[PDB]
């Protein structure tokens, strides 16, 4: 297909004489991607438009959500305590390719009901202790399907109190009680925090309290500034190695503290970070990589993805009611997912070679829909308050469909379109709106 | 079922699962449990109630553990009772290097590994075989996440930042793969991470300062800033287009407060490129650390060639950063 430039069509041109794992590794996933992107491997469907990149075959992607839904085989045991992440990619899925959840909201209801424990939080299930990304996971679901009888669900004031338990004296969170204390516990105790309008003060006998801490964001933003590495990206943990998921949970979490162009300079070098994020994205793959050496992952399509709206609008600043625009490969992403990430039979998947699952279908539609849009915030916010109020400012215009060649162009169709995702909270903006001005305006429990 | 047939058991009743698949609405997302991690998590539901801490109930983590590692809530609960009834620690790390073993891609095991082993009372100094074990994780798959997490967590807590099998082992793993970034950033942590006990842990020194400075030492040992120089060079020798060196010697430049144009005769000897890294270290050279006239222009020249020819699909980065040095020499020329 003449539509297709070389750039997606030809392995690098430098190549070092030295063999070693990575680049055998690095080899074979080129190979396996080089007949998918070019559009010439039979198991790709089309139509193909005139970039040559095949459709996005949603009839198929929505028939694999629906069922990923259903009940699965006791060979499944290993996913027992992540059932509440399997309900929130299926929903985020169907949201994203324009299905009305609400018709979920009595299963939904009906799920989590058994999985909060009465001392606060959600767990896995039944007799799994509260945990931040099921919780997390729960209070997202609970959003896209949203109504009154959803929301009231959840305990707000035992979720309070035992997310004050996860708050350590360096300003971060453990993902629970005696669990590991990594970024990824931060963002997902924030979100939960922000969309249930939770207390900013820390419960009067939380133990964090005995450390000089007096609310939930305390030291927060110095706990992620130590977790910046040389290299510019975000780790873990501090002095852990700089990966793509947590350089979102960081800035996101970091945007959830104030406006983006305030906060993400202050306690991050922009500098270091912004050629680190820049060169996670391969060609002729197009996808994005999670760390420095290692190989494209479509799920990344959302981790590294969504980091550069937040990025963007810190460079940017507050829109009011001139931009640097993206800087990275717009064309390159939507050829990775469209392309290379597609199963014949319905799902997406982390790369050619691999089984789809609901997690990567999930988070390559999520990055499909961000470069369709542009993103950014505003001076308007949707909360009453101040709290989060420039993480409820964000707005959206979509990026329509491209003619021509462009070193930022849409390479999709508009029959491509997906429907927008909030670039914190990964829900529909409407959904994130309802749930936070539900609860701003309910009074906190006695 | 085996539970509800021991005798040992039998002095306690379990509490069936309870998944809503009776009241209201049909759940999402079920899983057909076997019978047997049914009645195992539904004894296991019973000992958690009623807060036990016994050697029947650690024997039942175990048996759950074994058919489901990825079980958070039975991890924290098997620790808890190992603390309570204090067993012998040495054999739990024997038993838990048997389940990594078993299950490589497996995080939980890595944290309570961890949480056992920053008990003073069992482990007071480095256990003369802990290093070699995580050495035979590396040996299975040397960029693991949560091995890395734990091994500079085991530096820390044993202050093993100058411990020669550190960099022995780092050179080790980098003598097999170059390329491997993981052994480049505990480098960097062995060499010019923060070690100050008084202060929270953190990747870079300087985090209490401005965000620009983030890295900067506050006192330098110059010898072996240039030794670290020395070994970065020689091995991007080895393979000029691995970004691994080229970013941990930003690093070393950063933290010493030394600028990149100390390699800028080393990166011109790779440009009939060689390296985009060379390319890019350039293109910073002459735009951040050279006030001469006609360096703003090669600056872009630099970055001209990494957008069409050496580094394309990053193309709106590196016009981003012309935009921004063709700015800055305007205002030079404006004053
Ligand atoms: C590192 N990674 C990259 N892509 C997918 C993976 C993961 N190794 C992984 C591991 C831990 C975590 Cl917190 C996030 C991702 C992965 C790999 C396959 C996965 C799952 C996760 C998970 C999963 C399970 C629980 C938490 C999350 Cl965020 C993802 C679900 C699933 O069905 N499969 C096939
Ligand atoms: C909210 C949410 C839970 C955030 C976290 C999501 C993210 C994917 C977590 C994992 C990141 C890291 C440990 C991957 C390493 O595994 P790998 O070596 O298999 O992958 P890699 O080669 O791509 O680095
Ligand atoms: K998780
Ligand atoms: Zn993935």
């Amino acid at each position: 297909h003449p539509g297709i430039p070389a750039l997606f069509r030809e392995p690098p041109l430098i190549h070092d004489l030295l063999s070693t794992e990575t680049t055998e590794l690095q080899s074979e996933t080129v190979n396996k991607c080089l007949p998918l992107l070019k559009g010439i491997h039979n198991s790709q469907k089309g139509p193909f438009n005139k970039y040559g990149i095949p459709a996005l075959q949603r009839k198929d992607h929505l028939e694999y959500l629906y069922d990923s839904l259903e009940d699965y085989p006791a060979s499944f045991v290993a996913l027992d305590a992540s059932r509440p992440w399997m309900v929130y990619w299926a929903l985020a899925g169907l949201c994203l390719l324009g299905e009305d959840v609400t018709r979920f909201r009595e299963r939904v209801i009906s799920t989590f009901t058994a999985a909060q424990n009465s001392t606060g939080g959600i767990g896995g299930g039944h007799g799994q202790m509260s945990h931040v990304a099921s919780s997390y996971a729960a209070v997202l679901s609970i959003a896209m399907v949203g109504g009154e009888e959803a929301f009231k669900l959840i305990d707000r004031k035992a979720m309070w109190k035992w997310l004050g338990k996860l708050k350590q004296p360096d300003g971060g969170f453990t993902v629970c009680e005696g669990g590991e204390e990594d970024v990824r516990g931060a963002y997902c105790a924030m979100v939960v925090h922000a969309l249930l309008d939770l207390p900013l003060a820390l419960p009067p006998e939380a133990e964090a309290r005995q450390n000089g801490l007096e609310t939930f964001t305390d030291g927060l933003p110095e706990y992620l500034s130590r977790c910046q590495t040389y290299e510019g990206g975000i780790s873990g943990s501090p002095g852990s190695e700089a990966h793509g998921a947590y350089a979102f949970c960081a800035l996101a979490c970091l945007c959830l503290l104030g406006r983006p162009e305030v906060v993400v300079p202050r306690y991050m070098n922009i500098a270091t970070l912004l050629p680190w994020l820049s060169a996670r994205q391969y060609a002729p793959e197009g996808g994005f990589s999670g760390r420095t050496n290692k190989l494209v992952d479509g799920c990344y399509s959302h981790w590294v993805g969504n980091c550069w709206p937040l990025v963007q609008a810190a460079l940017d600043g507050t829109q009011p009611l001139s931009s640097v625009g993206n800087l990275y490969s717009r064309e390159g992403l939507t050829r990775y997912i469209l392309s290379c990430c597609q199963c014949k039979l319905g799902g997406l998947r982390d790369k050619p070679g691999k089984h789809p699952d609901s997690y990567h279908t999930c988070y390559a539609l999520t990055g499909l829909s961000t470069v369709q849009y542009y993103h950014y915030c505003t001076d308007s916010s949707v909360s009453s308050k101040d709290d989060f109020s420039s993480a409820f400012s964000w707005k959206h215009d979509p990026n329509f469909a491209s003619d021509g060649q462009g070193s930022d162009i849409g390479v999709f169709t508009e029959n491509d379109r997906l429907v927008p995702f909030h670039p914190i909270f990964v829900i529909p903006h409407k959904s994130a709106e309802d749930i936070r001005v539900w609860f701003e305006n309910q009074s906190f429990d006695l | 079922g085996k539970y509800s047939s021991d005798p040992e058991w039998a002095s306690i009743k379990p509490i069936e699962l309870n998944d809503g698949s009776d009241f209201g609405a049909m759940p999402l997302a079920t899983i057909s449990y076997s019978p047997e991690y049914l009645e195992a998590t539904s004894y296991l539901r019973a000992v958690m109630a009623a807060n036990e801490m016994s050697e029947r109930a650690l024997r039942l983590t175990g048996d759950i553990i074994s058919m489901n590692p990825a079980h958070y809530t039975v991890w924290i609960y098997r620790a808890k009772i190992l603390f309570a009834l204090g067993k012998d620690l040495n054999e739990e790390i024997e038993w838990l290097n048997k389940v990594a073993l078993k299950h490589l891609k497996n995080y939980q095991i890595w944290h309570h590994r961890q949480v056992l082993m920053s008990s003073r009372a069992h482990f007071p100094t480095l256990p003369p075989r802990e290093q070699d074990f995580l050495m035979e994780m590396f040996a299975q798959d040397a960029k693991s996440y949560h091995v890395w997490t734990y091994r500079h967590w085991l530096v820390r807590h044993f202050k093993l930042w100058d411990h020669p099998r550190e960099i022995q082992d780092v050179e080790a793993l980098l003598k097999a793969d170059v390329r491997n970034n993981s052994a480049w950033n505990h480098r960097y942590m062995l060499r010019f991470g923060p070690r100050d006990e008084n202060e929270f842990d953190a990747g870079l020194h300087n985090t209490t300062g401005p965000s620009s400075e983030k890295g900067r030492l506050p006192v330098v040992d110059e010898d072996l800033v240039d030794s670290e120089l020395q070994y970065s060079q020689s091995r991007i020798l080895e393979a000029p287009e691995n970004r691994s060196p080229w970013s941990y010697a930003r690093g070393v430049l950063q933290a010493a407060g030394r600028p990149l144009s100390e390699w800028k005769d080393f990166a011109r000897s790779f440009v009939a490129v060689k390296s985009s890294h060379a390319i890019e270290w350039l293109a910073d050279v002459y735009a951040e650390e050279d006030g001469s006239e006609g360096s703003a222009a090669e600056a872009v020249k630099m970055l001209t060639l990494l957008k069409e020819k050496y580094d394309p699909i990053r193309r709106n980065y590196w016009e981003y950063r012309i935009r921004q040095i063709t700015a800055s020499a305007a205002h030079a020329t404006e004053i």
